[PDB]
């Protein structure tokens, strides 16, 4: 009691980051007023939007690509509670957040970027690709002119985004690696209590029990000292770990508003090449993003030009180039 | 809010344990050893008092170092050790953990580390001759600091400087062992003295040597303090489906806690739980609105605690659930939240409205007017600039403690 | 000569534990070390013995521990009789070359006071016989292991069986059987850190040594017997 | 809310002045006073631990929080150079809708940004399509759609 | 000074070791000597933490 008010800084500071984890949830998921559904009908102009779409049949309601993650990524908890340690749940369930991001997918399937900025507004969906097409220099009719090439390529490579997840273990790095030092940090906290640091027993009873009040008195400061000491480490690496979640959680937030509610021409932003949309999906403490993005390919040599001379006069082109 | 912590209390007390241990042999001996060749003896195995040895009373120093001499009879020690001899009072501060002294190199060597007990009594009457007794003989000289706990007897001659005597002693070769001027006429000091220490161990092995206690029945199912053996705890004691081994007392999880225990009394293994215990918190509205209150027992089974609503996050008292669903007010956690609606309400937060949007194969939806609108967005750019005296603030005005500083 | 490949593996403590990675400082016998297969001179006994062997219709009987094996200075003494383990520490003047319907039994030269003389069930009894034995802290520490199969390359550790406080010194050792010069082995043990692991129950199912070669190492520092690609 | 932790933390390392830290007394001259020069080093030397003790902590905590501030002031000059002295095109970067313009005002350690935007309002239902076929040839539009 | 910065940590950190932080001797030897094995644990301990 005489030894400072250190326990009351130390349950505020841990307080503080608790209510900071769920702010950080809320910025990015919760960034749409009305919960959007898909028609009944699945038929998008022969693109195929089965594998991020909810499933049905399954009881969480997710879709094939959130069931993986959540596989993915994965008694010492008694041991750790019967020390006065205890985890708090989140208040926003998976369940929730699930159907937040089924909320978004279905907004930008059926309405373009258009909810992003007021009432939703409808619109064919090769309609909305050749808007895209626009975006990025290409004209319509080479989307109208392409159509099932471009929606046999698209429904390829969703195809193939499973099977990449799937083989390699490797790709979730970052989410397990969030969970092994927090985990890390707890057991060291509750591994540290059998040091001796100095007096003659790590216990409290034994030290109660065996000596009288005055010479307990010094044995005891000593067990005092070394235990406050490991609490104030923990504390203040708890403390800098989160404000690196944040600066992450920050960039989650912007990538969400910029790529998914909106088409951007920042390189390298959304993906590598030339961006045309991109999809939400949740996992266990983060997002994962899937970017569609144009490429080209099968160039040709040609001589140019810069100005055509005619009649005494100087012609340059409108919009394209002389070859 | 989060304000306090609850925990269940002990409702009894549990204690586990013969033959008596015979001490009265050891202090009540007609002769003892000499300092350097020092009597031991080995005690284990019986029950013994320490307060009847008290009762005789002849003692002039008691000094305990590991344990405090009132609680000797309450503590069970193995592996007892007695180690006896009889010096006059004059060099009985020599005898000390980690004490310079003649005897204490030469002689008997104390380790610094000694956890035990050292008493002393003065039997000038019974150990002293009146014509002077010189069979008490002490070492005085060797070539090396004797050990701790090493007990040396052979006496040699001792050579005192260049001159090699090989049994011919004389001028620098003094044999070491000499004995004491035991004169009556001698004062306090230098009348004989009967010394005895004790040397015990705490927790290396499973208890022989217990004191004057008495054995309770056990219970179960209740969280109550227990002492097996000397170990003392605090919790739940339930039947154990442990595996131990003939040789195997206790049990431990990952964490080093114990977690098993056999009763000395009846060979059976008990598992041990501390009783339930967790955080409170206090969900108000407003104090002007209103003083009712509703209260959050975390991470408790609502079966545990002296309308009642079970959650994800703990044990509810004092709202009433309902099937609506509105947007949060007072998140309690795991989806539910609280509200005040003449009484306070829980429910499952809401996401949302519900829309649907008209998709079609052929049909688009075109503005036909605008809104302008403004908005606010505030952002924190400074903060204070603050500056400290560092030696004004931890020493303030003494210039004693700048030195130190 | 031979090698030790995996043995020499007891439990340390007596306190139960399951499906845990524990790590200890002990006397141990080191992985993959030189053993003498004596095939028949005193032996010396510098911090332990492991002993072990393979024959049947109990040929050996007891040892002799001592530290100069004479009448005036204490030794002790082992015998398994088939009914009953005989303990003892006496001084006693031993034969040059001591052993044991042969009515009649050798006696040793001479004998003293009897400190101590324990008296239990016998010990021993295509299978193998080890033993450790150790002495410190005025306490002479025995463990046994009696295993159905050559020193066979697998893991079996030994429980602890007996501890005598008799609190004396001891340099050599001999065995008690016709030495007219049967096949049993000798080791020694050394400080070492070893690697345990604790399965359901309270067996000892693996260990590691911490010194014998940096992979070792490795397995000790991360605590795991698994070790990914890294550095 | 800044201005309110910086006060809490001056407080605390104000209070925590009056706290003994194991010796007889927090006062100074009572530990000169009371006893002896040999004995009152040690009684001094855990005050001194202490108070150190505090006085780092202190600091520390306030380099954390500086940290945070400077983040938000990187933030609030690149929505002054992006929004105000110019038009932006990223989405919910200032304002919700179609940015138009910003108008800055100075507050106590901070800015406050007003974002003017355009919505769209009172749609209305049509049927489109993609191309016309005129004279056996396709047709697309120039810069709109089709009603 | 971003070299600085690091560069001057490093030396404040080599200079501690000459302080003697409330002990007799910041030398190690100097203190194993001159005192008895009981005395010098708490002077070793000062200078440990
Ligand atoms: C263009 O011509 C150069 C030189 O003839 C050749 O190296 C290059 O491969 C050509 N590019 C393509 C796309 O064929
Ligand atoms: C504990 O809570 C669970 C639900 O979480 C309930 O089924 C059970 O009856 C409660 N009591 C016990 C003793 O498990
Ligand atoms: C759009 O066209 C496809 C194929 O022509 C058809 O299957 C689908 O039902 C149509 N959508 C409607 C009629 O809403
Ligand atoms: C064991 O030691 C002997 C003698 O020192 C030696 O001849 C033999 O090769 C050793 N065994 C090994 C190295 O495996
Ligand atoms: C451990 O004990 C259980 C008890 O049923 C048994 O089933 C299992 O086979 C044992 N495992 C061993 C001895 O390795
Ligand atoms: C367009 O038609 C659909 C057909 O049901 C209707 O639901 C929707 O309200 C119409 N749009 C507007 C802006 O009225």
């Amino acid at each position: 009691l005489q030894y400072g008010s250190f326990c009351t800084q130390l349950k505020r500071a841990l307080t503080g980051i608790a209510v900071e984890q769920d702010k950080n949830t809320q910025e990015v998921f919760a960034q749409v007023k009305q919960i959007y559904k898909t028609p009944p009908i699945k038929y998008f102009g022969g693109f195929n939007f089965s594998q991020i779409l909810p499933d049905p049949s399954k009881p969480s309601k997710r879709s094939p690509i959130e069931d993986l993650l959540f596989n993915k990524v994965t008694d010492l908890i008694c041991a750790q509670k019967f020390n006065g340690l205890t985890v708090l749940p989140p208040l926003l369930t998976d369940e929730m957040i699930a159907q937040y991001t089924s909320a978004l997918l279905a907004g930008t399937i059926t309405s373009g970027w258009t909810f992003g900025a007021g009432p939703a507004l409808q619109i064919p969906f090769p309609m909305q690709m050749a808007y895209r097409f626009n975006g990025i220099g290409v004209t319509q009719n080479v989307l109208y002119e392409n159509q099932k090439l471009i929606a046999n390529q698209f429904n390829s490579a969703i195809g193939k985004i499973q099977d990449s997840l799937s083989s390699t273990p490797s790709a979730l790095g970052k989410l397990q690696d969030v969970v092994n030092h927090n985990a890390q940090a707890l057991n060291t906290l509750v591994k540290q209590l059998s040091s001796k640091f100095g007096a003659i027993s790590s216990v409290l009873n034994d030290i109660l029990s065996r000596l009288d009040p005055p010479e307990a008195e010094v044995q005891i400061d000593r067990l005092i000292t070394g235990r406050l000491q490991s609490l104030q480490t923990y504390v203040t690496q708890q403390l800098i770990r989160a404000a690196e979640i944040r600066a992450s959680a920050n960039l989650a937030a912007t990538k969400m508003s910029e790529c998914v509610l909106g088409q951007s021409k920042r390189v390298d932003f959304c993906g590598k090449g030339y961006h045309l949309m991109s999809f939400p999906q949740s996992a266990p403490h983060g997002v994962v993003f899937l970017h569609v993005t144009y490429v080209p390919a099968q160039e040709k040599n040609f001589t140019t030009a810069p100005a055509i001379c005619h009649d005494g006069k100087a012609h340059f082109p409108r919009e394209g180039v002389f070859v | 809010y989060q304000t306090s912590n609850f925990r269940v209390q002990p409702t009894e007390s549990i204690v586990r344990f013969t033959n008596l241990c015979p001490f009265d042999e050891v202090f009540n001996a007609t002769r003892f050893a000499s300092v350097y060749a020092w009597n031991r003896k080995r005690i284990s195995n019986c029950v013994a008092d320490y307060s009847v040895l008290y009762n005789f009373a002849p003692f002039f120093a008691f000094k305990c170092y590991g344990v405090s001499p009132t609680k000797l009879n309450d503590l069970c020690f193995t592996n007892v050790y007695a180690d006896s001899f009889v010096i006059r009072g004059n060099e009985v501060s020599q005898i000390a953990p980690g004490q310079t002294g003649n005897i204490a190199d030469y002689n008997y060597k104390l380790p610094d580390d000694f956890t035990g007990c050292v008493i002393a009594w003065n039997s000038n009457k019974l150990d002293s001759k009146v014509g002077g007794n010189y069979n008490y003989r002490y070492r005085l000289f060797r070539k090396s600091n004797l050990k701790p706990f090493e007990r040396d007897i052979s006496t040699e001659i001792y050579q005192a400087g260049n001159k090699p005597c090989n049994g011919v002693a004389g001028v620098n070769c003094y044999f070491p062992l000499q004995s004491y001027g035991f004169r009556p006429t001698y004062g306090v000091g230098h009348q004989p003295y009967r010394v005895v220490v004790l040397s015990f161990e705490l927790l290396h092995a499973p208890a022989t040597v217990c004191g004057p206690k008495k054995s309770t029945n056990l219970v179960k199912n209740k969280c109550v303090n227990f002492n097996f053996n000397g170990l003392t705890g605090t919790g739940v004691l339930t039947e154990s489906n442990k595996k131990f081994l003939p040789f195997q007392q206790f049990g431990r999880d990952i964490a080093d806690t114990t977690d098993a225990v056999r009763d000395p009394q009846t060979l059976e293994i008990l598992d041990i739980t501390p009783c339930s215990f967790g955080g409170v918190s206090v969900i108000t509205p407003g104090t002007n609105t209103s003083n009712q209150v509703a209260v959050l027992y975390q991470g408790v089974n609502c079966t545990e605690v002296p309308n009642v609503f079970q959650t994800r996050a703990g044990c509810l008292i004092g709202a009433e659930y309902v099937n609506n669903s509105y947007e949060c007010d007072i998140p309690i956690g795991a989806g539910i939240c609280a509200s005040y609606q003449q009484s306070i309400i829980a429910y499952t937060m809401s996401l949302g409205a519900e829309n649907s949007v008209a998709y079609s194969n052929n049909s688009i939806a075109i503005p036909t007017n605008f809104t302008i609108s403004v908005t606010t967005e505030i952002l924190p750019v400074s903060m204070t600039k603050t500056s400290v005296d560092c030696t004004m603030y931890i020493c303030g005005d003494s210039t004693e403690c700048s030195n130190l500083l | 000569y031979t090698n030790s490949f995996t043995r020499g593996v007891y439990y340390p403590d007596k306190v139960f534990r399951s499906s845990v990675l524990h790590s200890t400082q002990d006397l141990f016998l080191p992985f993959f070390s030189n053993v003498t297969w004596f095939h028949a001179p005193v032996l010396p006994f510098n911090d332990g013995v492991y002993f072990a062997s393979t024959e049947k219709s109990n040929i050996i009987r007891g040892w002799i521990f001592g530290t100069t094996l004479d009448s005036k200075t204490q030794s002790l003494l082992i015998v398994n009789n088939a009914t009953n383990v005989v303990i003892k520490v006496c001084e006693f003047q031993f034969c040059n070359d001591p052993f044991l319907m042969e009515s009649e039994f050798r006696v040793y030269s001479s004998a003293n006071n009897c400190t101590f003389e324990y008296v239990s069930q016998p010990f021993l009894m295509k299978n193998l016989r080890e033993f450790v034995f150790k002495n410190i802290d005025g306490y002479f520490k025995i463990y046994s292991k009696h295993t159905p199969i050559d020193l066979p390359q697998g893991f079996s550790a030994l429980e602890p069986l007996v501890d005598l406080p008799i609190g004396i010194n001891i340099t050599r050792f001999q065995t008690l059987l016709a030495l007219h010069r049967a096949a049993y082995y000798v080791g020694y043990l050394q400080p070492r850190t070893f690697l345990l692991k604790y399965n359901e129950n309270g067996t000892i199912t693996d260990a590691v040594d911490c010194a014998l070669d940096p992979l070792s190492e490795t397995k000790c520092t991360l605590k795991s017997f698994t070790v990914e690609k890294g550095i």
